[PDB]
C-alpha cells in the first residue's frame, strides 16, 4: 500500500543515519569492525559459541533483539544439543521476528543485523554470514557483509580490495580502510582456532598491534 | 523380563527376552520389547507389549521430527537428551529404557557404540563398562556377561553373548523367558553399525540358542 | 476490492521477484529443482513419509510455513495412523492457512507452495502435485508444478520438452533446461522405490553424475 | 448500508466465479450432481445418517464448515439420540454461523450451502433442501436448489424440465442437461433405501451407466 | 444520528421483505397466525406453559431468540416458582436483547417479536400481547398484533373486521382475511381452558375445518 | 424405601411405598417417590421425599425443555441418555432411579412398556424380565413378582401384583411402610399407557390394600 | 462375566456371557457385552450392561467420524491406537475391552482376522497365539480353547469353540452365565469376515448350546 | 514522519517550558542542580548504591519513571548482586521504556532524564553520565548533562566554564553560574567518597556555606 | 559418596569419588560429580551421575546466559545467588551441591577461593575453616582434613590432601569409593586459580592414589 512503503522508508532512513559496520570473513574467521565512539554500548556481541552477532541503527531496538537472540539460542541448547544453534537458525528467528514486527507493530524495527557463524573447533567448514533486514528479509553472502549508513562507498571498497582468507592483521586493514569511505573502533572476531566460545574482542594495545 | 545390550569392536547389539507375566501367569510369549527408533539408535524397556512400542514410537518420532525441522539429526548427546526428557515427562504422570546407539561423529568407529540406561529416578547414565542390562533377570544377565565379556571380538560374538546373558537370566528368573523351541519363539535382537540399525534375523537367533542349549546339554 | 487487489498484486511482485522452482512427476517419483544459490537456506523439504514439499518467495515467511506443516503431519500421523498423512491433506491445510493470512493479516505471505505425494512402497499410484498460492487458492496439476519468478518462460518450456515417465536423468535434464529460460541448484526426489522415507536429497557428486 | 453491501458484493461475486452445484429431490431421495474437475477436492459430503451437505465457492472455507458440521453433529448424535439430528437443524447452525461471520469477521465467507435431509429407513417423508447464503439468509427449496456460477441459466432449465419424483437415472438427465446452461462430475445420493447411512457417491463406471 | 437513522433503516427494510404474521386475542385466548409454506421452518412456538412468541424477520436471528427465551423462561421457573415466567417478564428480557443487539452489535436484527400471555387455568384473566421491535422498543397492545411485510393493510383490515371475544373459527377467518390484504399457514393457539401448557398447533384437517 | 414396576401388555405400571427413615426413626408417613416427568415416562427414587421430587422436576424440565426448543419430544433412547447423564451427573459432584415409560414409536404395542433402572455406578440397564424394583425392600418384592407375574393379564391385574409386591417388601423390610389402614394412606401408581401417563387413585388401591390384607388374614 | 475371541481361517468370532452380578446376587442374564463397532470391528467389554454399551457407542462414533471427515476409514492401526486412547482417556477418568476385527488392507485375508486385548493399565496388545478371552472365567475359557484351538477349520467350528470356551468358564466361574435353557437365554457372539461384521443368530447358538451339553450328558 | 514530528515537538515543546537542570562530573563524583520552587516535589533522586537520576518536564510523569526505575534496580539488585546494578543497565531500561511509551502509548512523555553512576568505593572511575530524551535516544556525555527550558545558554556557558575534576564548591558556582543564562535550588552529589551509599542531598546551610 | 574441597594458598581444589550405589549393590564405578561451571567456579553434587551434571549444566548455562546479555560476569555473591535460588527452587519441586570458586575482585589473591556449601534446607553457607566435604563419608572427610590440613602449602599438596581424605572416607564409608587399581579408575578433581578453573589430570590423581595404597600395602 502505502501503508508498507511510508513504513519501509522510515526504516531504511533511520539506519542510512548511523554508523556503519562490516563483518567479514579471513582464513582465521570472521571479523566484526564497527565505528563506534561510545565506550558501554555495543554494536557486536556473542549470541551463542560459534555464532556472533553485530547491528546497527537504533540501539534500543537491536539491543533488545541481541538479548532475545542470546535468550533462544541459550533455550535451544539447553533442550537440544549445544550444536542445534546454528548461524542459520538465528538469522532464521531474527528475519521471522523482524518481520513481525514490520507488520505488526506501530513502528518498524530501524535496524540491519548480521549472524555470523565459524566452524566448530575440530572440523573444516565455510564461515557463514546472514544480513537480515529490517522487514524480516534474508540474505546470505559469502565473504562480507556491510550495514548501516551509507553502504555503497564501503561496499565498493571492498569488492576490490578484498581477499579471501587473509590474515587477521590484512582484513583489520581491508576493513577500517573500505570503512573510510582507533579508540572510535569496536573490533571482535569470531576465532574458529578456540575450542568452545569462538568469540574474542580485540581492545587496546592488541587491537593497535593489528590495526 | 530382561533387556541386554553389549558393545564389540565396531558396534552394539542389544536385544531382549519375548515373555511378560501378570502377577504369576504368563500373559504373554511373543512380546517384542526391542525397537529401532532411528537409523542408528534402538530402545528396548523391561515392559509389558503396549509400552515397549508405545515409548519406541513416540521417541522414533520426535528424533525424525527434529531432523526434518533442521535438516539434520540430532547430535548422540542430544538425542539422548530428549530422550531423557521425554523419560522424565513420564515418571511426573517404572517402565526404565535402554538405548543403544552408534554415533556416526565419533572420531573413532570401532568404539563408537554407546549404551544409555536410566535410574530409578529418571536419571540417565552413559555405560563405560561396555554392557548393561535392565528388568528383573538384569542381575544374572550383567554376571553372565562379566564372564563371558573377554569373548567378544565381532558382532557375531557379540550377539551370542548376549543370548547367552538372556539364557542366563531366563535360567535364574522366571518372569523372564528362555528360548521356546516347541513353539519356535526366540529373543528379537538388532545390531548398530556403521552401515545403520538392522533387525537380526530370527535364523541367527535360533541357530545360535539352539547352540547354547547344546553345548549345556 | 481494490485494496484486495493491491494486497494480491504485492504479493505477485514479491513472488515475481524470487527465485524459480520446478516439480515434476517422473517413473521414479516426483522431482525437486529450485535455483539456490544459498547452501544453508532450503526451498525443498521433506514434510511426511511419502510427502514433500517445495516454496518459492520470501523465506522467513515460506519456512515458517515448512514448520508447521511437519508440526501439523507429525501430529496427525501419532494421533492417527502414519498413512493419515496425504498430499491432499497438508495441501488442503496450507490453503486454509494462507487464505487466513491473506484475510486477516497485516500484509499476505508472498509465498507459492508446492506439495507432492508419491504411492506408497508396496502400491501403484500416479504421483499428486498441488500448487497452494499467496491466497490459499488451490490447484492440482499431474504433470509438473512451476513457481517463483517469471513461470511462463518455463512452463512453455516444459510442456513442449515434458516426457511423462522419464527416467531420473532425463527429467532432470528436461527440469534445468526449463529453467534457464550447478552448485547453484537445490535437487531432491520423492522416490517411490524407498520403503518409508521417500525424500531424498541429490548432492555433490550424485547430483554432477545426474548432470 | 455501506461497510454491508461492500461485503455483501464481494461474497456474491466470489461465489458467481466457483463451479455450479444441483440438489434436487426425487423418488429415491436427494441427488447431487455438481462441476468438480478436481479427484481429491470434494463439494459434496456426507453429515449424519440421513443429511448431506453440498456447497459452491471459496474451498478452504466450506470445507472448513462442512467439518464443523460433521463435528457438531456427532457430538448431538453422541449427547441425544441419533435422530435428533436432521436437516432443519444442521441448516440452522449453518446460518448462524455464516451470519456471524458476514457481521464479526474480516471477510465474509464466499460461500452457498446445501444441506439435505431424506427420510428415515421406515416411515415416508417428502425429502427436504435448504439453502444457507453468505449471510446466514436460510431458504427451504421443496423441489431443487441451484447454488454458485451463474444459477438462472440452471434454474430455469430445471423449473421446466423438473418432473417430480423422477427415475434416478432420469434426474441424472435433467441435472447434467440444466448444468450445461464425466469425469468432470461429482455426484452422489441420498438413498432412500438404506437402512441407516442413507450418503453413497457414485464413482464413475457405475457412474457411467446411469449417464 | 445518521448512523442510527441506518442502523433503523437496514432493520426495518428486512423486517418488510418478510411473511406476515398476527396475533389476536379470542375469547378461547390468543390465536397465532403466520403464513408460511416451510413446514420445518417455524415462526410461531412455545415459550412457557401459558406464553407464546411470534417473530417475523430473518429466520436464523428471530429463532436464535426463541432459543434463548425457552432458555432463559425454564430457567427462572426451576430458580424460582413456575408461575414467575410471565408474558411481561420475558418481553421485558428480549426489549433489553435486541436493544444490546442494535447498539453494539455489527448488524441489528432484523425481527419483531410477539410474546403473548394467557391467564392461569383456575383463574380468568385478560390476554396480553406485546410488540418487541429491532430496537429494543416495547409495546403492549390489547387487541391484536402485526409484524412483518406491509402491516398497514393488515392492521387496517382487522381494525374494522376486528370483534373481541370471537370463538376460535371466527378469529380465524378474520385473521387470514385481514392477512390477505392454507397449506401456507401456520397456526397456533394459546389455550385459557388447557390445565398446565396452553400452547397449541393446528396441523389442517382441523384448518381445512376451520378454514370453510 | 421400595420402587416397583412391572410391564403388562399395553402398558407399564410403577408403584411406589410411602415412608422415609432416618436410621431407626420413622422421619415420614406421607412421602412421594413415584412422579410423572412427562406424558408418556414416570421415575420413582427409592430416596428422601426431596430427592425423589427434586430430581423428577430437573428431568422432567429437561424432556419439555428439549422438546419446546425442537418442535418434537426425544425418542425413548433420547431420554434413557438425558435421564443417565443426569444421574451421572449428580454422582460425580446414592438415589438410584427407576424409570417406566411407554414408547409410542415401537412397533408392537402390546410390548411398549418400558423399564430402566441404575446401578450403584450409574449405568442404565433395560428390563427385558418384565418386573424391577428398587431400594431396601427391592428383593422381597422381586421375588414376590416372581411369582404372581404369571398372573397379569391387564392394568388391572399388573396394578394388584404391584401393590402385592410392595405389601411383601414392607413386610419383611421395616425401611419399607405398608398401607396404613388407620390413617388410610397408601403406595402411589402411576400407569402408563398408549393413551398417556395417568396417576392411580388412591380409593383404587385401597381397595387392592384392603384385599391383599384379609386375603392373608 | 466373560468375552471371547478367537480367529478362524478368514475371519474372527467374538462371544460373550449374559450374566452380570453385584456381588453374589445376579442382577442380569440379558446383558448384550459383545456389539459391532463398525463395518470390520467389534468390541466386548466384561463389564455392566451400560459400560458395554456406552463404551462400544462412544467408539464406533469416533470411527464413523472420522470417515466422514476424510473419506476413508481409519487403518487397522488407526483404529486400534484410537481405542487404546479412549481406553486410557476412561482410565484417567476396570473395564478392559476386547477388540476383534477384519483387517481388509492385510496380503493374507485368510490371516485377516485381528485381535487386540487390554491390559491393566490400558496398553495395548496384539494376540498372535490366535485366541484371547477376558473377565473373570478368562482363565478356563482360555484354557479350553487351548485344547479345542485344534479343531478350528471354519467359522463354524470356530463359533463351536468360542460357545463351548463360554461354557467351561460358566462351570468353573459363577461371575460367568451360562446357557439358560428354561428361559432361553445364549451368548451374544459375532462374527467377522472379508464380507464384514454380522451378529450371530440366537437361533445359531442355542444350536450349539444344546450340541455342547448333549454331547456331555 | 509528519506525525512522529508532531509527537516530538509536543514532546520537545512540553521540556521545553519545564524549569533547567544539570549534571556535572566533578572531583569527588557527579552533581546534580536543579532549579526548583517547589519543597516537596523533587527532580533529582537515588535510585541504587552507586547511581542517581535527574529529570525535567511533566512531574508525574517522570516520577512515575523515577519509581520505575528503583522498582527495576532493587529487583536486579536482590535477583543477582548488588554489583550488577549500572548507569549503563537502568539507562538502557529507561531508554527502552520512553521509546516504547514514545511509539505506542496516545501521548509522548515530556521528559528528559538523567542517570549518572560514580564509581565503587574501592576502584578509581571516571563518572558516566547520560541523557535519555522523550523517545528513546540514549546519548552518554563524559563531562556535563544539561535537559529541560531553554539548554543552549547554559550549555555554551559550561563548555567554557568547565573545569573537570573542580572541588565540590567550584563545580557547584559553574553550575550556579551557567543556570542563571537558593532555596529555590534542589542541590545533591553522587559522593564517590562514601562506602555504600553514593546519593547526598545538600540542603540549608550545607548548600549556603558552600556559596 | 563423598565430594571435598579445599582452599589453598592462591586458589582451592575440588575432588570427587567415582562410586554410585542403590542400595548395597553397586550400581557405578566412573562416575564424575565435580563439574566446571564457569571459568572461575566448579560444583560438585553427592549424587547419581546424572543428578551431578544436569544440574552443572544447568547451573552453567545460567552464568554464561548472564554474562551475554550483560557483557560481564556475576560478582561471586551474584554466583552464589543464583545458584541458591537454583537450589531453593528444586526443594520445592536431597542432592546438595559444593561450590568451589575464585574470586578474582577479592583483594587478596592468596585467599581468593571459595567454598560455599548448602544445608539440609536449601541455605547457602561459606566456609572459613579452609575444607569442607558432603555426601554420606563426609564426616570421615573432614576428621581426616582437619589432621591434614597443616600440610598444605601449595596446589600440589593441597590436591594430595584432597585425595588423601576421599581415600579415608572410602575407607569408612561403603558408598564411597576408593582408588580401584585393577581398573585404573580415581577420584575426578578440578583445581581453580588466578589463571582459571582446570580438570586435574587422571595422571596427577592416579600417580598420587598409587602412590598411597601401594605403599601402604606392598
Amino acid at each position: 500500500e502505502q501503508a508498507m512503503r511510508e513504513r519501509s522508508e522510515l526504516a531504511r532512513k533511520g539506519i542510512a543515519r548511523a554508523k556503519s559496520v562490516v563483518a567479514l570473513a579471513y582464513a582465521g574467521g570472521v571479523l566484526f569492525v564497527a565505528e563506534n565512539p561510545s565506550r558501554s554500548l555495543q554494536k557486536i556481541s556473542e549470541l551463542y559459541d560459534r555464532v556472533g552477532f553485530a547491528a546497527a541503527g537504533k540501539f534500543n531496538e537491536f539491543d533488545n533483539l541481541r538479548r532475545g537472540g542470546i535468550q533462544f539460542a541459550d533455550t535451544r541448547g539447553y533442550a537440544y544439543d549445544r550444536r542445534d544453534v546454528t548461524g542459520r537458525q538465528l538469522a532464521n528467528v531474527y528475519a521471522q521476528t523482524l518481520g513481525t514486527i514490520f507488520t505488526e507493530q506501530a513502528k518498524p524495527y530501524e535496524v540491519e543485523l548480521c549472524v555470523a557463524e565459524v566452524a566448530h573447533y575440530g572440523e573444516t567448514k565455510r564461515p557463514e554470514l546472514y544480513r537480515i533486514t529490517y522487514d524480516g528479509s534474508i540474505a546470505d553472502e559469502p565473504h562480507f557483509v556491510v550495514m548501516g549508513g551509507t553502504t555503497e562507498p564501503i561496499a565498493n571498497a571492498l569488492k576490490e580490495s578484498y581477499a579471501e582468507n587473509a590474515s587477521l592483521t590484512d582484513a583489520l586493514r581491508i576493513a577500517v580502510a573500505a570503512l573510510r569511505a582507533v579508540a572510535s573502533l569496536e573490533v571482535a572476531v569470531l576465532d574458529a582456532n578456540r575450542p568452545r566460545r569462538a568469540f574474542r574482542r580485540i581492545t587496546g594495545s592488541a587491537l593497535q598491534a593489528l590495526l | 523380563x530382561t533387556i541386554v545390550a553389549l558393545k564389540y569392536p565396531g558396534g552394539v547389539v542389544m536385544a531382549g527376552d519375548r515373555r511378560s507375566t501378570q502377577g504369576n501367569m504368563i500373559s504373554g510369549r511373543d512380546v517384542r520389547k526391542v525397537y529401532i527408533t532411528d537409523d542408528y539408535t534402538a530402545t528396548g524397556i523391561a515392559g509389558t507389549a503396549a509400552v515397549a512400542v508405545e515409548f519406541a514410537r513416540l521417541y522414533a518420532v520426535e528424533l525424525e521430527h527434529y531432523e526434518k525441522l533442521e535438516g539434520v539429526p540430532l547430535t548422540f548427546a542430544g538425542k539422548i537428551n530428549r530422550l531423557a526428557i521425554m523419560v522424565r515427562g513420564n515418571l511426573a504422570a517404572l517402565a526404565l529404557p535402554l538405548l543403544a546407539g552408534y554415533d556416526i561423529h565419533a572420531s573413532d568407529p570401532q568404539s563408537a557404540g554407546r549404551i544409555v540406561s536410566f535410574d530409578a529416578a529418571g536419571g540417565w547414565n552413559i555405560e563405560e563398562e561396555g554392557y548393561q542390562a535392565v528388568g528383573s533377570g538384569s542381575l544374572f544377565a550383567k554376571s553372565s556377561m562379566k564372564k563371558l565379556y573377554s569373548q567378544v571380538t565381532d558382532g557375531d560374538s557379540g550377539l551370542r553373548v548376549a543370548v547367552e546373558a538372556l539364557y542366563d537370566a531366563a535360567d535364574d528368573d522366571s518372569a523372564t523367558g528362555g528360548p521356546d523351541l516347541v513353539r519356535g519363539i526366540f529373543p528379537t535382537a538388532v545390531i548398530i553399525d556403521a552401515d545403520g540399525a538392522v533387525d537380526v534375523p530370527e535364523s541367527r537367533i535360533a541357530e545360535l540358542a539352539r547352540a547354547i542349549i547344546e553345548s549345556r546339554s
